[PDB]
């Protein structure tokens, strides 16, 4: 898409119709005729263009409406409107500008925000930019949080997130822009290899993978047409399903089989029912021709009686005859039904083992994509955020990913080491008690308006609490928590001093031995400049390969690798690293997923803000006190970098409308 | 509305592999007994095939006799009369068989002198004792 209409898409905008966002600050405008709609329409996409333009400058209210022009450039206050609206909730202004109007020294109001993960950071500088005064409380000694970099010598390698999901309507790209990261395009070819160590050959690789995706396609069948979603009382997950349905295609495999020589003994039988009629014609035959033999052998001249038994039985003879040959004709006629059958079964196998081991990498694919055990994945809903699919090809980040998080924490106020143990919000503000991660004795207070809780969701599952909330939680939002999916997956990180792959493709599968093990090092990825390749542990590999000592994890890698390009071509390698997300405390698990009995409507619940009783009973309802930002809360996007920061630029907007009023709405 | 091709997934199917936790395994060792039961069946008749198969070895080719090609006549000479009325007395109605029995008159004449020498041969009185059989 391309003009003021691609600057909607790049924005994730209808640009032909107004959001329930905009009805909210604009209930006049989309009540009003339509006249109105399409101008306020053409001022939204108009001005997102502008910033998206040139995303390394402030687009200021007054640049904007130069540039605007008549009739849409006459109403000066739906232009202000419009500019204000887009600039409070960081669809325009938001990530690292130039600053045309430095900031107001009076700042207003108190905001402390739980964790520098990349939500954290983009609410941060998003406060800041409105006026406020922000601090960052950080657990780690380092910024980025999920996004994390490995960095020694010219080795860089991402631990957290690495892919940039296409720059179709990606937040991301706008900041890309702004700051310095070599965006690589991903080659999407990938040769998967079995267990002996050889490419699978491309006859096989395709009927499994479509296989593969016809199975798919068929649990969202059992999931939508014939809501096969809930049994025994549980909920159906998206394993259950693909079992199922595995179960459905081999029951039909067999019930061909059954059908097909239940029809050649249909046949064996007409011809049984068919010889016996012969031999028993040939009994019959066998004794006219000694009748008849008998009755020519009395010699002429004979009287008639004796001549009409040599002429009968001879006509006898030829009746019988004729019929053992049409018989013969018909013994000949399923001698070569059955000849033919026997030529043409059905398929032997459903899935042989070997087809059922390359069907479980691509399986393994998928409890990659999600982080967890198909078996966990609600059916209904694991897939409900993909109409929101970005365009364009999947990127990595040749520089590390690192790059960004640090790149936004700039000019912010950021306490490291730094652990929240306990969150206070009442009726008239906040206070944050945090310690030193170092020295835990070492005790902090931090009083505030509000707070911001970028908490990742596996740390707020902790049984029991790594942080109290006081007063506790209500029990929708606690039973959110429970209910959602906080899944897993680790890196393994091999720093070589020789490329030995093939540096012209840039991931590249294993295939496991058995279904249990089908994420174990299942994929490997050549990203970076340098030599280093890096390796996938999914499914219930993840959780299970985090009690496996470091050495061992390095040396199952190295094996596979051994066997792919053989024993003298895999260096030792210089620098080794092995991810153990589900141990670090500071995030238990990797991303969220949506959990069998979850659905995307608890992402909404999760972000609903907190609102504190009164401390005086019979005293007005307070304000909301406590937020929540970060990559479980954004429904349309989880799990990602871009639903994080598309959060926090989320919860920014609304604290600020919150604490410094939103005068756009009149 | 209709699920990929090939993929088979009714609703009657379904249920019968979810009803328990085995179900699955059940109906599936079913169809491996109900098709080792038609193998072994298949291959019993495929014996007993093969044996009356050999019964029937050489076919019926001794027993054949050579075609009488004769040209088919009008006259009914006395012979040909007393064949017919024995015939009649052996056949019935199946005009066919007479016809090849006197060998030289066509169905129509067999069809006729059925009405033309009715009474001198006491046809009714023949074919009534052929009908007693």
């Amino acid at each position: 898409p391309s003009g003021v209409e691609g600057a909607a898409f790049q924005s994730r905008l209808p640009h032909d119709r107004m959001t329930s966002q905009e009805a909210a600050c604009f209930p006049d405008i989309i009540s009003g005729p339509q006249q109105t709609q399409k101008v306020f329409l053409f001022i939204r996409n108009r001005t997102l263009q502008l910033w998206l333009d040139n995303p390394k400058i402030q687009l200021t209210f007054e640049a904007t409406l130069q540039q605007l022009e008549a009739p849409y450039n006459s109403d000066t206050v739906l232009v202000h409107r419009v500019h204000s609206y887009l600039e409070r909730h960081g669809l325009i202004n938001f990530g690292i500008y130039k600053r045309i109007k430095p900031l107001p020294t009076k700042k207003t109001g108190k905001v402390i925000i739980i964790g520098s993960g990349v939500s954290g950071l983009a609410a941060a500088r998003q406060l800041q930019s409105f006026g406020m005064d922000v601090t960052l409380l950080e657990a780690r000694d380092r910024v980025g949080g999920r996004v994390a970099t490995f960095r020694k010598g010219n080795y860089v390698a991402d631990l957290g997130a690495m892919v940039v999901t296409g720059l179709g309507g990606n937040p991301m790209a706008v900041v890309s822009k702004q700051v310095n990261m070599e965006l690589a395009k991903i080659k999407q070819k990938c040769p998967l290899y079995e267990a002996n160590g050889q490419a699978v050959p491309k006859e096989k690789d395709e009927m499994v993978e479509q296989e593969f995706n016809r199975l798919l396609e068929a649990t969202s069948y059992l999931s939508h047409q014939l809501d096969f979603n809930v049994l025994n009382n549980k909920p159906v997950s998206l394993g259950q399903a693909l079992e199922v349905v595995i179960q459905l295609q081999e029951k039909h495999v067999k019930d061909e089989q059954i059908e097909h020589w239940k029809k050649i003994v249909k046949t064996q039988e007409e011809l049984k029912e068919l010889l016996n009629k012969m031999v028993n014609l040939k009994e019959k035959i066998k004794e006219l021709h000694q009748q008849y033999k008998e009755a020519s052998e009395v010699k002429p001249p004979r009287d008639i009686t004796a001549e009409f038994l040599v002429k009968s039985k001879h006509r006898d003879l030829t009746a019988l005859c004729k019929e053992y040959d049409e018989l013969a004709e018909t013994q000949g006629k399923l001698e070569e039904k059955l000849q033919e059958l026997e030529a043409n079964p059905p398929s032997d196998v459903y899935l042989s083992s070997r087809d059922r081991q390359i069907l479980d990498w691509h399986f393994a694919n998928l409890e990659f994509a999600n982080a967890t055990p198909l078996s966990t994945l609600s059916l209904k809903h694991w897939d409900q955020d993909d109409d929101f699919e970005f365009t364009g090809s999947h990127l990595t980040v040749r520089n590390g990913y690192s790059c960004v998080p640090v790149a936004l924490a700039e000019g912010l106020d950021i306490k490291l080491n730094t652990a929240v143990r306990q969150v206070r919000y009442t009726a008239s503000g906040c206070e944050v008690i945090a310690v030193n991660t170092r020295s835990t004795s070492q005790t902090f207070i931090y009083k505030c308006d509000a707070v911001l809780c970028t908490l990742p969701l596996g740390v707020l599952k902790q049984q029991p609490p790594a942080v109290q909330f006081v007063p506790p939680l209500p029990e929708w939002k606690t039973s959110a928590v429970q209910r959602m999916g906080f899944g897993n997956l680790n890196k393994v990180v091999l720093c070589f001093d020789r490329v030995f792959w093939d540096p012209s493709v840039n991931l590249f599968g294993h295939v496991g031995s058995t279904t249990a093990s089908r994420g174990e090092l299942f994929l490997f990825w050549n990203l970076y400049k340098a030599p280093i390749l890096l390796a996938l542990v999914a499914g219930e590999a993840a959780g299970i390969m985090e009690n496996i000592s470091d050495d061992v994890i390095v040396g199952r890698c190295l094996a596979i690798l051994k066997g792919i390009f053989g024993s003298s071509a895999v260096p030792q390698p210089k620098e080794t690293v092995v991810s153990r997300w589900r141990a670090d405390p500071w995030a238990r698990g990797s991303y969220s997923y949506v959990a069998a009995g979850s659905s995307g409507n608890d992402y909404d619940l999760m972000a609903q803000p907190i609102t504190p009783g009164p401390s005086i009973p019979g005293a007005p309802q307070p304000i909301p006190r406590l937020f929540f930002a970060g990559e479980h809360t954004i429904r349309n996007y989880p799990a990602t970098v871009h639903g994080a920061l598309l959060s926090g630029l989320r919860e920014a907007g609304r604290i600020a409308d919150q604490f410094l009023g939103a005068m756009y709405t009149l | 509305r209709k699920p990929p091709k090939g993929m088979f997934l009714s609703q009657e199917d379904v249920e019968a592999v979810s009803a328990n936790a085995t179900a699955a395994t059940t109906v599936l060792r079913q169809l491996d007994m109900e098709l080792v039961s038609v193998k072994r069946q298949i291959q019993n008749i495929k014996q007993t095939n093969s044996a009356l198969k050999e019964k029937l070895d050489g076919g019926i080719e001794p027993y054949r006799l050579p075609e009488v090609i004769q040209k088919c006549n009008a006259r009914w000479t006395t012979e040909e009369q007393l064949l017919a009325v024995q015939a009649i007395r052996k056949y019935g109605r199946d005009f066919q068989a007479i016809s090849d029995v006197i060998g030289n008159k066509s169905v129509v004449q067999v069809k006729n002198f059925f009405v033309n020498y009715r009474r001198r041969f006491n046809i009714d009185e023949v074919l009534q004792e052929w009908e007693a059989e």
